[PDB]
DNA sequence: GGGGTTTTGGGG
DNA sequence: GGGTTTTGGG
DNA sequence: GGGGTTTTGGGG
């Protein structure tokens, strides 16, 4: 097997030829007919990767790959940027411009994908170490070998990668359309923005939150199985995606079967530079709750920053397996996001009992300040996605006699029946909780078969 | 302003607990829409969403009459024209009915309609499942939010707090979490299914007679 | 022609 | 190939 | 045997 870069390959052969290369794009495997799949990527190497440097304004020069395959299980899957791909067999050709490798995949051609990072977005996703630096994370056909002529090839492709990534945008301004123009496109764009947050919609769909450079927000349903690699305050790049003109209390964007939401690898110039450039924005949230009803989602809290790299168990897991299930015996702490669908007790000025540490025992205030130490005993009576059509309702506490949620209303704990300006604070966070739309990402703690909130502050 | 005529519609009777009357009568007027499919599922689109028509014995029967040589499960591609129809919500299983969302589905109950052939339709943007629209599946949470608001408010009453005691000074108790599960309302199963819409329903036809009843 | 598979030399 | 399936992740 | 493919009948 003999290795050609991109622009040395040739393009009056019509041979079967053979290269390495880095992926900064591609269109998701799809399917056109009954019988074919396709995946278009962007490729590029140290011999192609950047456009006449005068009047380009450091414009990216790429390569394509077209793969055909007959099922969709043979085509890659390009989750992030900056990986290297190897392909075997590849008939190059000119279109319209650029060269152009086709790889028909359902006959002799072959690709293998390698992790430029030191794990493959799955391997992040689960955990897990990779096998060795010269072992690939997905291949085509059964088998894939790797010669030990090849270990330079990869080594040294993967180093030009990161110096690449880290030194030039690789995703240029001419590869994707501002957020705040998406309206004024004829068709499909392609988008590159912060993760500004991820909703769980429903047991198959999330709902990205999305701000670019350009300020603008809009959001996009991507499903879980699809891009399970969707992380808040990431960036990522959208390849194609529409503007939906039939949203009108929200700005939306259309993805397609084909479209793509990929990531960038460590060393990348543009998502350090986006990560820390585009902030956190709750305009749209702000505005919403003025409204009734707002088709607008809303977390209305804030776990404390030392939980912010914690995974979040659904109510299902919480309640019907965290005493069944092996890994969730082992831990007493979990994040976790809902809704609440109701307040106890009912009366707010009753949300701060006092509390006599002796007999355990708490009592209403309404009758002076002796009854012992103020405290907040309030029950959520919540549910989420993963419980959304059962006839359940769970219960969550913010119990905080021990100090656990103390300060989840950013009112310490007073009488009520008293303290005019509490109370009053206190009712209008009851409506904003019990308000549709308005969610809840608190940390709890397994206390004798109970969850009580703590580490979560309101941030409305 | 909604520019889907469908969106719109299906909104406007979510929005109205699923009564057909309350819904503003000013869109009760014929829906003209291109056919995307006609089987095995036959959907039309109003130019942003597709949406699939339920119709009734009378109405392919009407179709036939005056139009016997047109087959309905050959439309495609071809525009039809509805002069008589009503929007009707259903509790269904979204496990399998794909036209439906949270096990709810608003069907367009067809009365009659019109095969307006060869007519070329203006070219939209490519059409999507109503059910999967960001903003209509927010509608529907909402609607299903105030059932189950309103549910377990009639059911929960005392406010029987979780006692004190049994979360302060825990370190030698030990609980099942299974004991913070509330029933929300009187519902049968494990399923919530206490809404107020009274259900509408009305014998419509499976969109495989109609085909074998044209090409056995 | 050359995989992959088994047809083990021959279809389209 | 900067594209549109049914599996109604594709 | 059958794809894809162009070898268009014959290798291994
Ligand atoms: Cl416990
Ligand atoms: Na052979
Ligand atoms: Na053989
Ligand atoms: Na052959």
């Amino acid at each position: 097997y003999e290795y050609v870069e991109l622009a040395k390959a040739s393009l009056t052969s019509a041979q079967p030829q053979h290269f390495y290369a880095v992926v900064i794009d591609a269109t998701f495997p799809y399917k056109t007919n009954q019988e074919r799949y396709i995946c278009s990527l962007k490729i590029v190497d140290p011999t192609l990767y950047l456009k006449q440097q005068k009047g380009a304004g450091d414009a990216s020069d790429y390569a394509t790959l077209v793969l055909y395959a007959k099922r969709f299980e043979d085509l890659p899957i390009i989750h992030r940027a900056g990986d290297i791909i190897r392909v075997h067999r590849a008939t190059l050709r000119l279109y319209n411009g650029q060269r152009q490798f086709n790889a028909n995949v359902f006959y002799s051609s072959s690709w293998a994908l390698f992790s430029t990072d030191k794990r493959s977005v799955t391997q992040e996703i689960n955990n897990q170490d990779a096998v060795s630096d010269t072992t690939p994370f997905s291949f085509s056909s059964k088998h894939a070998t790797i010669e030990k002529n090849e270990i330079s090839i990869l080594q040294n492709l993967r180093k030009w990668a990161n110096q690449y990534f880290s030194s030039y945008s690789v995703i240029s301004s001419d590869m994707y359309t501002a957020l705040n123009k998406a309206q004024a496109q004829k068709g499909d764009f392609d988008v590159v923005a912060k993760i500004l947050q991820v909703h769980e919609l429903d047991e198959y769909t999330n709902e990205l939150k999305l701000k670019d450079a350009s300020g603008q927000v809009f959001y996009t349903l991507s499903l879980k199985l699809k891009f399970p690699h969707v992380r808040t305050g990431e960036v990522v790049r959208i390849r194609s995606a529409t503007y939906d003109e039939t949203s009108t209390q929200k700005k939306v964007l259309i993805l397609s079967h084909y479209s793509n939401i990929i990531t960038f690898i460590q060393s990348s110039k543009l998502a350090k530079e986006l990560r820390a450039k585009i902030q956190d924005d709750h305009s749209v949230e702000v505005a919403s709750l003025k409204k009734n009803v707002s088709l607008n989602a809303v977390v209305l809290t804030e776990v404390d920053k030392k939980h912010a790299a914690l995974p979040s168990t659904s109510l299902q897991d919480l309640f019907h397996h965290a005493d069944s299930d092996k890994e969730l015996q082992a831990q007493d702490t979990f994040r976790t996001q809902f809704y609440v669908t109701k307040i106890e007790p009912s009366d707010v000025k009753e949300w701060v009992k006092g509390y006599d540490r002796k007999t355990k025992k708490s009592s209403s205030l309404k009758g002076a300040s002796g009854k012992g130490d103020n405290i907040f005993q309030v029950q959520f009576l919540v549910k989420d996605a993963s419980t959304q059509l059962n006839n359940n309702t769970y219960r969550v506490l913010l119990y905080t006699q021990d100090g656990l949620g103390a300060n989840f209303f950013n009112v310490k704990a007073d009488n009520l029946h008293k303290n005019a300006d509490a109370r009053k604070k206190l009712e209008d966070s009851a409506e904003l909780l019990t308000k549709f739309n308005s969610y809840v990402d608190a940390v709890v703690e397994r206390r004798n078969g109970f969850y009580l909130i703590k580490d979560t502050k309101l941030i409305y | 302003q909604q520019q889907s005529a469908f969106k719109q519609l299906y909104t406007e009777l979510f929005n109205n607990e699923g009564d057909f009357s309350k819904v503003s009568s000013n869109l009760k007027k014929p829906l003209k829409c291109y056919v995307k499919e006609s089987y095995p599922h036959f959907l039309v689109t109003d130019g942003y969403f597709f949406v699939a028509p339920y119709f009734t014995k009378e109405a392919v029967n009407e179709f036939h009459a005056k139009f016997p040589n047109v087959n309905i499960v050959d439309l495609t591609d071809k525009v039809i024209v509805i002069n008589n129809w009503s929007l009707e919500l259903r509790r269904v299983n979204s496990a399998e009915v794909f036209t439906s969302y949270a096990n709810l589905e608003a069907r367009l109950i067809v009365h009659s309609f019109k095969p307006n052939l060869q007519e070329r339709l203006n070219p939209t943007r490519y059409p999507v499942n109503l059910f999967r629209d960001d903003e209509f599946k927010t509608t529907i949470q909402h609607f299903r939010h105030t059932a189950l608001q309103a549910a377990i408010n009639k059911t929960v009453k005392g406010d029987n707090l979780v006692d004190i005691s049994k979360v302060a000074d825990a370190a030698g108790k030990k609980g099942k979490v299974d004991a913070g599960i509330v029933k929300a309302s009187a519902s049968k199963g494990d399923e919530f299914s206490d809404f107020s819409f009274k259900e509408g329903n009305t014998a419509t036809l499976k969109i495989a007679d109609i085909f074998v009843q044209e090409k056995g």
